[PDB]
């Protein structure tokens, strides 16, 4: 019929839109795609087509709720602040080491909990997005 | 000229130090290929092998029902995609 | 019927890998044969690297633009 | 054009996405901002009643899509928010730095001296656990009306609306709430070159005419 | 005995003592030689493996040991992945 | 056979260890046992090292007196020594501080040391072991775990010969005890401990186990934030050889800094030339390490990596930006730095030495009297005097180091700019749209389209090497010369002649040559006479790279093609050599550039390494 | 036998980091004094003017040479007097530049302004005749009366080109100019 060179690069577009939807299901079958490589985790997407992380996202505790989360990360700021004001200012630990005695491990175990504030709060807000 | 799959996409293939000498069918392959990589939405976990000689475990994911729903996202993805073209 | 730009019409280049890629140049004439992949012919005030201001581009890889529409300083 | 895929910033065809919290979905805006600014509440006679804004402060949202496609710059909604919040802050920083001279409430350090009284009371084993109470106060109350998206001009609220409104304003049929938003902008702006006039006075001495006795 | 060059020998004064004996006597010696060996020989047993390549029968007809198994199954140790990161995690 | 030509060796040497090229070896294991061969060879370094040491040197009288003994390498027997050179020479000098490092980390005898040696060589034995045997189990061997655990072992063998164990009460027997029990072992102290002037073992020692635990919790967070967001979308051999070479230029660099500024071996600083080498050596290791990052990064872009939306393709998008900024910046610095140079040389030498621009480093003073002295020295920031001061050898600042620094930074932006232009552009630029097509290292592509010399992204690594050359000696003789001025007390004739260049040849280079030159001479030689025809040998080699890097092949390919005729022409030889076998061509483009390119630094090394003997000698 | 010159650190432990606000000025460092009462400055201007006699000495009385070097000491004179005011250590006695941003003698801000002033002049006066002289022509063949009145109106360049910016008449949009897609973004 007198194939025009815009219908076989019609074709090209159609090809190459084919094949990249239909590489994506479990009809390739490649080694990217394998979980932990390239996936999103058999059960557990990520993020939609909008790109809103999912509850999956906090790994054990994604079924955590978002009051509880928030709980913890207040308690682990309110006892990491206290830990590191009475590590630093307030009855100083290495002062205490320069007389001669060891340190506190009340203060030392309570101010490695500010971290955990961090990662806990952002958790409790994802899971507040996600409505848990 | 610039048409040609790159290399990064022709790697593991004979052509992976010489995209300029791979078909165009290969190039448009590993070209939509790339492309679905990029699609996590929609790409397949594809499952973990069978290796050890113990029993399989017993999971908490139907592999049944992610690869229908998957099968079911891949035949509405396409007929969209068509619409399109 | 004409299919491509018109003659004389500034057009944007859309192929990538073109030493006027997504600049402008003036469309000298458009091959109307179907079996033709890159018919239009457009000239450019910049010479490339060649020293050759013109060439053929396909009909998808050229975007015709309105008298108006466009950036006159480039 | 270019694929679905491989879109960044200034390639062609890529929408501008704006999506800074972990956990929220993506937002794509439109340019907006003199739109926006074109209906906006404040510019009063003193300028004569035209929106001053010389240095074009507003338009650098639109300019974004010019510049790279990224919201670098803010939209003219996070302005009116940044000068409502810098408004109501200043107001109550002036009301302190007077009130902290002759009045003194906790346990906190007698400082009457306003550019020394926050360190004193970071110092204060009975001051640092009510500063540490006011900053989780403040930082409830503030990432509870966390804006935010007003940076690119989707904020879906006016600008400083927190929840908080203990009288029966904005719910009465009278007190038009535009003269009452303009006192509050007025006002702020007020406060805050209040509070620029202070820190001149305490660092160069005889600048404002009227506090020179002032700490 | 030395030419002394430098400003810095001349001046810190540092004299080179050669020790009187010799410090590692001669049998001593032999046993490194030895040691060295020995080391020679599996190098170029290691040379001879890495120049003729690994063979393909081995990775393929010798079975996966179980944690080799356990570990391509779950992708751990930079199995999963086309990389070799010593300092993987 | 072999009737290849010799453009077949250059062109197989420089992808000899290009093991993913090699399809027998390819598996990651192969790579993992190329590891293991690697480190059985540096075991096998550091046995010979102490082995020359413990077999003649004086170790056994270093540790008595290490401040008035100058420690042996090895015994030297060159045949074509003159008796008197012979009497002259004792035997090979130390220039590394492994003396230093032995004492420190507990070694009182030379038996010690010769049973480090055979642990050494037996530990090789078994890396080589390791290597026969590659396999998916042994790539379970390695981890930022297993290196945090490295720490931990090396933090027990200081405290087992920490020079307070002696006093240490047993802890894991008798109980922890009392502060002190654990203080004759593990300090922090901080800075130089005086006498040695180094840190105390006790300090590396605790600060090793600290890192070694810290290091096993940091591991157990990243692997955790594996456990969700497991997300391996990229690898490749060469991004991850990226990741650990700069982090192991970084790293390196770093150590090059604090252990001049905390030197961790005892009577260290005692030893200027040791001290000088060790910081030459590390600088330019660290260089080298920061560079082959941005290599294999080149490279991962070139022959591994996919286009998409994530961090590379959004580099990639905009990197006319990155590099039009880059270009900036170090125009900037180069203009400034050259010009306000060229001014301080006018100035001095128009006799007007106090018309020079010298822009105080206040922000460097600053951060230092704030932050790191403990004495009013500038008293810009801050003035307090600490009651309690630690020692170190951080040096003082004045104005010359702020040009020497912007120097620096214009160095380190430029060679940034190569080596950031290269790997963005080996996706393409205008000039060659398909770079992609055409691997990490090629000639060029001709003539054509007006030339395209050096247009390949291996050939961004070799412009950029020169750039990490001039960067290293520009840094390098800022800290010589800051370090002979403190050593020398002068002080001043640094912080006022470091201005102007004319001061940095007349006083640096043109001064402490004086004593390598005189190594030999009519009157005699004595042991400065190894370095100084080094140093020439050295200035040879630069010439032969400046050959290799100027005249390009054609010429040289005519040339020897003209002696091949000449060959073929010649009696007697004519009968035995056709050329036919290994064809003698002249070296590829690529190859040429970069055996000149290897020259230059090799010439470049082995002149600074002797002019740093010869002047701190 | 001795190392380098030892120097002592803040052994802060006490948690915070002071900086002392009275410091933050040149007049209260302790490293640098102001050039007129600086020793080691005042040495340096005596042996300038004793070498500049000497090399006077050299030209007999009222020679034309004489007259020179007799009108470069009264430079250098003047040029010592001017910089009594400067800033120079207290060991070198060179005067330096104080590149803070304080408004001192021998500061940087003011020179960075004039400067800056200056280039963004000649950068808007280029970039004004290249927008209106699109042409190669124009650009080998300058249009004097053209370029100079683009030379003489750049004296707005800081005002202009920032209407420009917020107006979107300065800066091009990415997806209208030659931006580098060969990768096939
Ligand atoms: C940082 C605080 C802040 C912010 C974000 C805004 C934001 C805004 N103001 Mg506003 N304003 C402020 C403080 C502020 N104001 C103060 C203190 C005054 C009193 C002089 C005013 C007086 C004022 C008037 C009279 C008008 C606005 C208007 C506007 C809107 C458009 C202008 C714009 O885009 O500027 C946003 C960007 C900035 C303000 C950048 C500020 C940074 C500069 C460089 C600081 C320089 C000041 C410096 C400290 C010197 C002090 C001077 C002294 C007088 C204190 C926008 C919502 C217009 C409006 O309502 O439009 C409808 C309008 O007509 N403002
Ligand atoms: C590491 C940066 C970081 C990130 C990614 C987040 C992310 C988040 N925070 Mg958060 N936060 C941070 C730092 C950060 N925070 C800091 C430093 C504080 C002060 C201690 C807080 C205090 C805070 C409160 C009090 C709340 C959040 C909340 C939230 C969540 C949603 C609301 C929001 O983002 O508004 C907050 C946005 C910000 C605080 C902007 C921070 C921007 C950082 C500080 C960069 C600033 C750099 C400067 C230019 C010695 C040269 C979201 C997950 C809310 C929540 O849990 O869900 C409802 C909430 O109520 N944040
Ligand atoms: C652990 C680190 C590490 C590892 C594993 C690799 C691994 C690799 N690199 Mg690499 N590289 C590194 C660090 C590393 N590199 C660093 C630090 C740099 C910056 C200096 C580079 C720069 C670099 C470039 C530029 C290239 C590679 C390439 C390669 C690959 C092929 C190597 C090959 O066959 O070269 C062959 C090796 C040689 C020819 C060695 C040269 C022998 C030296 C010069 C002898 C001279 C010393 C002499 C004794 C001195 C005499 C002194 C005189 C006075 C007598 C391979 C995957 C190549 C590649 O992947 O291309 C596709 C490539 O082109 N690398
Ligand atoms: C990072 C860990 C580490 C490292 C690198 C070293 C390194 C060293 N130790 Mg040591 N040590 C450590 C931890 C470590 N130690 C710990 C934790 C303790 C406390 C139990 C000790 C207690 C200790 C003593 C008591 C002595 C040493 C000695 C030595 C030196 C010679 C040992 C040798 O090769 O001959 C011995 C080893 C062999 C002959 C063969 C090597 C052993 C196997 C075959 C190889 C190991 C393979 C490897 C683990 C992979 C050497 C510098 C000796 C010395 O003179 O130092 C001053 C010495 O007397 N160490
Ligand atoms: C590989 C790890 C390792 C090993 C095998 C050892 C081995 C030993 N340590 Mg040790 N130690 C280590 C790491 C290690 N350390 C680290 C990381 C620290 C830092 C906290 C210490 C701190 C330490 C102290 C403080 C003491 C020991 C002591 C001892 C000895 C125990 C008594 C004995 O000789 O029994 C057979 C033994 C040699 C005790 C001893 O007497 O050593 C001299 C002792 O008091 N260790
Ligand atoms: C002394 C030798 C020398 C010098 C001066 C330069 C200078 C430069 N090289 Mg370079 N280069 C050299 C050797 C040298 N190279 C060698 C041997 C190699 C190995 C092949 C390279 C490889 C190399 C690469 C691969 C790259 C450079 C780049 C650059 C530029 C960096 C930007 C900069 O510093 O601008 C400062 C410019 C100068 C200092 C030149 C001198 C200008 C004047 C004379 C000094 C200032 C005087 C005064 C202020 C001006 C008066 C103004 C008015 C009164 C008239 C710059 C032009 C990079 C580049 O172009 O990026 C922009 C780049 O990518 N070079
Ligand atoms: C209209 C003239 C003009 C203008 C507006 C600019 C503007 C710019 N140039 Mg540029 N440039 C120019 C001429 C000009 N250039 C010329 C003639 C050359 C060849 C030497 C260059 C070479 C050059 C390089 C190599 C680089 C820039 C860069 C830049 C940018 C940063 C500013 C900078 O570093 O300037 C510094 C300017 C120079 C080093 C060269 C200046 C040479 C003269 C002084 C400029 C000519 C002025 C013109 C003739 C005025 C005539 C007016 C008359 C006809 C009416 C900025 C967009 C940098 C960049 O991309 O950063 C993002 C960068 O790396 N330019
Ligand atoms: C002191 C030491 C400092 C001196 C060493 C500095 C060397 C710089 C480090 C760069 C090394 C990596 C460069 C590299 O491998 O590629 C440099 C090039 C890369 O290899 C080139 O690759 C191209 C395609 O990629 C073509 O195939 C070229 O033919 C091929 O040469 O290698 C060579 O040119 C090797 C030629 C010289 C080989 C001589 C062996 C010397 C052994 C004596 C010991
Ligand atoms: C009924 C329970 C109750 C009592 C009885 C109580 C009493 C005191 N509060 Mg308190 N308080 C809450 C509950 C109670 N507070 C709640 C729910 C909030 C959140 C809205 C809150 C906020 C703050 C803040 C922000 C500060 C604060 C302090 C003090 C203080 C002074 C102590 C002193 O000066 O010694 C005393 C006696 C201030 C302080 O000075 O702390 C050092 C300080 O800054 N409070
Ligand atoms: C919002 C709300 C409520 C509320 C409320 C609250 C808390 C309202 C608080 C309002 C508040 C606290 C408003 C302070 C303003 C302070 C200003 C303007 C300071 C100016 C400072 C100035 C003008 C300084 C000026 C000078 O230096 C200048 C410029 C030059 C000199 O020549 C003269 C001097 C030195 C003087 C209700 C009623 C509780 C319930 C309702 O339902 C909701
Ligand atoms: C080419 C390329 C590549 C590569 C890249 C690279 C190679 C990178 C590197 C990078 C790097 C290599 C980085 C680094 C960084 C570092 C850092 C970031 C640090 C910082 C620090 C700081 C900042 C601090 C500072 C200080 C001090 C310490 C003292 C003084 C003061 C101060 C504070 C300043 C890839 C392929 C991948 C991608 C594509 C492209």
């Amino acid at each position: 019929y007198t194939e025009s060179a815009q219908d076989a690069k019609l074709f090209e577009t159609v090809f190459s839109t084919y094949t990249a939807e239909y590489l994506k299901g479990p009809m390739y079958e490649t080694p990217e795609k394998m979980i932990g490589r390239r996936p999103f985790n058999p059960g557990e997407p990520l993020w939609g087509e909008d790109k809103k992380l999912t509850s999956n996202v906090l790994g054990p505790l994604k079924r955590v709720s978002s009051n509880e989360l928030a709980f913890l990360t207040m308690i682990c700021l309110a006892i990491g602040a206290w830990g590191e004001a009475q590590f630093l200012w307030f009855d100083p630990q290495f002062a205490a080491i320069d007389r001669g005695e060891y340190f506190n491990p009340i203060y030392i175990i309570a101010a490695s909990l500010l971290p955990v504030s961090f990662w806990a709060h952002i958790a409790c807000y994802i899971q507040k997005a996600n409505g848990k | 000229v610039c048409q040609n799959a790159k290399q990064g996409e022709l790697k593991f293939t004979e052509y992976w130090t010489k995209p300029y000498e791979a078909d165009a069918l290969t190039t448009l392959f590993v070209k939509a290929r790339v492309a679905a990589y990029n699609d996590v939405v929609n790409l397949f976990p594809l499952p973990n092998p069978k290796l050890t000689s113990g029993p399989a475990e017993p999971t908490s994911v139907d592999y049944d029902a992610l690869t229908k729903e998957a099968m079911e996202g891949q035949k509405k993805r396409i007929e969209a995609a068509m619409a399109s073209v | 019927a004409w299919v491509g730009p018109k003659k004389g019409s500034q057009v944007r280049i859309l192929r990538p890998e073109s030493y006027w890629f997504q600049q402008r140049g003036t469309v000298v004439n458009v091959n109307q044969k179907t079996n033709i992949k890159y018919p239009v012919t457009v000239k450019f005030d910049f010479v490339n690297y060649a020293n050759v201001n013109t060439n053929g581009f396909a009909l998808w890889e050229v975007d015709e633009l309105k008298e108006g529409e466009y950036d006159p300083d480039l | 054009a270019h694929p679905k895929h491989m879109l960044v910033a200034g390639v062609r065809g890529y929408e501008m996405e704006w999506q800074p919290i972990p956990g929220d979905a993506v937002k794509y805006p439109k340019p907006n901002s003199e739109e926006m600014f074109k209906t906006m509440i404040g510019a009063d006679v003193e300028t004569g009643g035209e929106a001053w804004d010389p240095l074009g402060f507003h338009k650098l949202f639109d300019r974004n899509f010019d510049f790279n496609m990224l919201p670098v710059y803010p939209h003219v909604q996070w302005l009116r928010e940044a000068e409502i919040k810098h408004g109501r802050v200043c107001m109550l920083a002036f009301i302190g730095c007077f009130a902290q001279a002759g009045y003194h409430i906790g346990s906190y350090p007698v400082q009457p001296d306003w550019s020394k009284a926050l360190a004193e009371c970071y110092a204060s084993p009975t001051g640092a656990v009510g500063l540490f109470q006011i900053s989780v106060l403040i930082g409830w109350i503030e990432g509870k009306n966390y804006n935010g998206d007003a940076w690119v001009g989707m904020s879906e609220k006016e600008p400083g609306d927190l929840g908080f409104d203990p009288a029966g304003f904005t719910k009465n049929p009278d007190f038009d709430l535009k003269k009452a938003q303009l006192q509050e902008i007025k006002n702020g702006r007020l406060a805050m070159v209040g509070c620029a006039s202070i820190a001149a006075n305490h660092f160069i001495p005889g600048s404002v005419p009227l506090l020179t006795g002032f700490y | 005995e030395r030419i002394p060059g430098g400003k810095f020998t001349k001046a810190q004064g540092k004299i080179v003592a050669t020790p009187d004996e010799d410090g590692f006597t001669d049998s001593e010696v032999a046993l490194a030689l030895i040691i060295a060996a020995v080391v020679l020989y599996l190098a170029i047993e290691v040379t001879k493996s890495l120049f003729y390549g690994e063979d393909p029968e081995t990775t393929a007809k010798g079975p996966m040991t179980p944690f080799e198994k356990r570990v391509v199954e779950k992708g751990l140790f930079g199995s999963r992945g086309d990389s070799y990161s010593p300092f993987r995690p | 056979y072999g009737r290849c030509a010799t453009q077949r060796y250059f062109q197989v040497l420089g992808n000899i260890h290009d093991i993913e090229l090699n399809e027998s070896l390819n598996s990651p294991q192969a790579i993992q046992a190329l590891s293991f061969g690697q480190l059985s060879v540096i075991l096998l370094w550091l046995a010979a090292y102490t082995f020359h040491i413990g077999w003649s040197g004086n170790f056994e009288a270093f540790i008595d007196n290490p401040l008035g003994v100058q420690p042996i390498n090895h015994f030297v027997l060159d045949p074509h020594y003159s008796q008197y050179k012979v009497d002259t020479t004792i035997a090979a000098l130390t220039n590394h501080p492994i003396y230093h490092w032995l004492m420190t980390v507990g070694f009182t005898s030379n038996a010690q040391i010769y049973r480090f040696t055979l642990g050494l060589e037996i530990t090789a034995a078994v890396m080589l072991v390791l290597s026969l045997a590659p396999s998916v189990g042994l790539l379970s061997m390695g981890g930022l775990e297993v290196v945090s655990w490295i720490s931990i072992c090396w933090a027990g063998h200081l405290v087992n010969f920490a020079p307070g164990a002696a006093n240490l009460t047993n802890v894991v027997m008798e109980g922890p005890g009392s502060l002190g029990n654990l203080m004759n072992v593990l300090t922090f102290n901080g800075g130089i401990q005086l006498g040695t002037q180094a840190l105390a073992v006790s300090d590396v020692a605790h600060h090793h186990v600290a890192i070694g635990i810290v290091g096993l919790w940091i591991s157990a967070l990243l692997r955790v934030s594996k456990y969700a967001w497991n997300f391996n979308t990229q690898s490749s051999y060469h991004l991850d050889l990226s990741l650990s070479l700069t982090v192991g230029g970084i790293l390196t660099s770093l150590l090059a800094q604090q252990a001049y500024v905390y030197p961790a071996l005892s009577y260290l600083p005692y030893d200027y030339l040791t001290t000088t080498s060790l910081y030459v050596h590390h600088q330019y290791i660290g260089a080298f390490l920061a560079t082959g990052g941005f290599v294999h990064g080149g490279i991962f872009l070139v022959r591994d990596y996919t286009l998409s939306n994530d961090l590379v393709g959004k580099l990639l998008a905009t990197k006319a930006t990155v590099i039009s900024t880059l270009s900036w910046i170090t125009l900037f610095l180069g203009f400034h730095a050259t010009g306000l140079y060229m001014h301080n040389d006018a100035m001095a030498a128009f006799g007007v030495p106090q018309k020079q621009i010298i822009i105080e480093p206040v922000f460097a003073e600053f951060i230092q009297q704030v932050f790191f002295l403990g004495t009013p020295v500038y008293g810009l920031g801050s003035a307090a005097v600490s009651s309690t001061p630690t020692l170190s050898f951080l040096p003082i600042i004045s104005g010359g180091d702020f040009l020497v620094h912007h120097a620096i930074a214009l160095g380190l932006h430029t060679t940034v700019l190569v080596l950031i232009k290269g790997a963005l552009d080996s996706q393409g630029s205008y000039l060659f749209p398909d770079k992609q097509s055409f691997g990490y290292g090629f000639a060029c592509d001709g003539p054509g389209r007006g030339g395209t010399c050096d247009i390949s992204t291996w050939d961004s690594f070799y412009l950029a090497f020169f750039w990490v050359n001039n960067t290293v000696a520009w840094f390098t003789y800022y800290f010589h010369w800051k370090v002979l001025s403190l050593w020398q007390s002068s002080t001043a004739v640094f912080d006022e002649n470091s201005l102007y260049l004319m001061g940095w040849f007349r006083d640096y280079l043109w001064q402490n040559c004086a004593a390598l030159l005189s190594g030999y001479d009519s009157l005699g030689s004595n042991d400065l006479a190894v370095w100084a025809w080094a140093f020439l040998l050295a200035h040879l080699a630069w010439a032969t790279g400046f050959m290799f890097l100027i005249s390009w092949r054609g010429y040289w390919q005519e040339l020897i093609d003209t002696v091949i005729y000449m060959h073929l022409k010649a009696p007697f030889f004519n009968e035995i050599w056709s050329a036919d076998v290994v064809t003698p061509v002249a070296l590829s483009i690529v190859q040429a550039r970069f055996i000149g390119l290897a020259h230059y630094v090799a010439g470049f090394i082995l002149t600074y390494l002797a002019f740093v003997v010869g002047a701190t000698s | 036998i001795d190392t380098a010159p030892v120097t002592k650190m803040k052994n802060l432990k006490t948690g915070t980091v002071e900086v002392d606000q009275t410091k933050l000025s040149v007049k209260s460092w302790g490293h640098m004094e102001p050039c007129g009462q600086n020793k080691k400055f005042q040495k340096r201007i005596k042996d300038e003017a004793f070498k500049l006699k000497k090399r006077q000495d050299k030209y007999a009385k009222g020679s034309a040479a004489y007259a020179g070097v007799q009108e470069v000491i009264d430079q250098a004179k003047d040029t010592a007097k001017a910089y009594e005011g400067r800033w120079c250590g207290k060991k070198d006695g060179l005067p330096r530049v104080i590149a803070t941003g304080e408004v001192t003698r021998g500061g940087i801000v003011t020179p960075a302004l004039m400067f800056l002033y200056t280039t963004g002049w000649i950068g808007y006066a280029g970039r004004s005749y290249l927008l209106r002289t699109k042409d190669a022509a124009k650009e080998i063949k300058i249009d004097v009366p053209l370029a100079l009145t683009c030379m003489t109106s750049a004296f707005a360049w800081p005002v202009y080109s920032w209407q420009d910016i917020t107006n979107g008449r300065f800066v091009a949009k990415d997806t209208e100019i030659r931006v580098q897609r060969m990768h096939m973004a």
